[PDB]
DNA sequence: CTGCATCCGAGAGCTGAGGGAACCCAACCAT
DNA sequence: ATGGTTGGGTATAATGGGAGTCGTCTCGGATGCAG
């Protein structure tokens, strides 16, 4: 369309990864600069 | 912790050094807020299946 | 302490086998501890099963983990009752005692029966434990009364055990019992047609040695869906570093290109 | 009681390209 | 209302498995020896 380029987001693999931690019962979270969680799927693995 | 902690004062250097190991991991339990029984599976989490196609 | 076959072959022979007498005295406890069992369930007016499961877990004792509460309240509520009409308790309790000690008696031909059924998608242990499912349904419904010895009616439930845990687990496609039968029959009938013909033989061939409703195209398909999946994780080339799935592409989202 | 001393086991060894075996019988949900 | 699917059954006697692998190097727990 002409325009520049946007802004990346998350790579995919990451998710992955996440989600094969979380298979070996570890749970990894992403937090913000005031500790709490950042959520990086999006809202669609809350329940 | 406690009982570890009065372990470490012994003259033996290598029963500081085991008191020590052990002190390592029950701190880190304490720190983190884990629970050392949460080391023990009773649900298995499950792979979701399009990283398992 | 590893190899866990050696383990548990160890604790099997740590059991004594058994001599006529000592068969037949625990085949008959069973079945009277059965008869009483009923019995008590007509007195007291209750599900027997229910009473069966007490007398198991009165047996099988604390160690094993309906509730303790419950089968308290149970328990008392049969101490209760009067003498004479008692005794179908105690040996309630006796036969469910013999039916444990003839399981763990006659473990050891489930090792037996089940050493040469290896190499069929189900591993030694499994096969040992599906055959003890069988012995213990055989040691249920056996009778001593025909005078023929526990191992010939032990074997045929024995076998049934393995054959259908063999059928329900061995494919990571379910295919259901019937058509594993019609699978199995069909290679064995190919492999017969290929024994006389000196050749592997052609799809009509097989299907004229099947018999009346068999063509060509049904043998097709009941070859298709008796192909076994292969592994994503298949290595291609000498060097560790090239996998099947590495060669598979995504159909199901978007390019970049369909997007736009 | 300590210490050191072999002893055992566990975790590594460059990138890129190309490479592919029983049978039968009867009831019961699904379509 | 039909096929496909599933649960139950067989009664001489049977009673503890089987493939395998010896041509690598370095570092941190640990049992064993002495004092």
């Amino acid at each position: 369309k002409g325009e520049d380029v946007p802004e990346p987001s998350v790579p995919e693999s990451f998710r992955v990864l996440v989600k094969e931690l979380q298979a070996l019962a570890l749970d990894v979270q992403t937090l913000d600069e005031k500790d709490n969680p950042v959520d990086i799927f999006e809202g669609l693995a809350s329940k | 912790e406690k009982e570890l902690l009065e372990e470490m004062k012994h003259p033996s250097r290598a029963r500081r050094a085991k008191a020590r190991k052990r002190l390592e991991v029950v701190r880190a339990f304490l720190d983190s807020g884990n629970r050392p029984e949460w080391m023990i599976l009773e649900a298995v989490p499950v792979l979701p299946p399009d990283l398992r196609p | 302490t590893s190899d866990p076959v050696r383990q548990y072959l160890h604790e099997i022979g740590q059991v004594p086998l058994l001599t006529l007498e000592e068969e037949v005295e625990l085949a008959r406890k069973v079945e009277e501890g059965m008869e009483a069992i009923k019995k008590l369930s007509e007195i007291t007016g209750l599900d027997p099963d229910l009473i069966r499961e007490v007398v198991r877990a009165k047996i099988l004792g604390s160690a094993r983990v309906l509730d303790p509460k419950t089968v308290e309240e149970i328990d008392q509520k049969l101490k209760s009752l009067p003498k004479e009409h008692k005794r179908y308790l105690h040996i309630a309790r006796e036969g469910e005692a013999a039916r444990q000690h003839l399981i763990e008696a006659n473990l050891r031909l489930v090792v037996s029966i089940a050493k040469k059924y290896t190499g069929r998608g189900l591993s030694f242990l499994d096969l040992i434990q599906e055959g003890n499912q069988g012995l213990i349904r055989a040691v249920e419904k056996f009778e001593y009364k025909r005078r023929f010895k526990f191992s010939t009616y032990a074997t045929w439930w024995i076998r049934q055990a393995i054959n259908r845990a063999i059928a329900d687990q061995a494919r990571t496609i379910r295919i259901p019992v019937h058509m594993v039968e019609t699978i199995n029959k069909l290679s064995r009938t190919a492999r017969q047609l290929q024994q006389e013909l000196g050749r592997e033989p052609t799809y009509e061939e097989i299907a004229e040695a099947m018999g009346p409703g068999w063509d060509a195209k049904r043998v097709e398909e009941t070859l298709k869906i008796a192909q076994e999946p292969v592994s994503l994780e298949t290595p291609i080339g000498d060097e560790k570093d090239s996998f099947y799935g590495d060669f598979i592409p995504d159909e199901h989202l978007p390019s970049p290109v369909d997007a736009a």
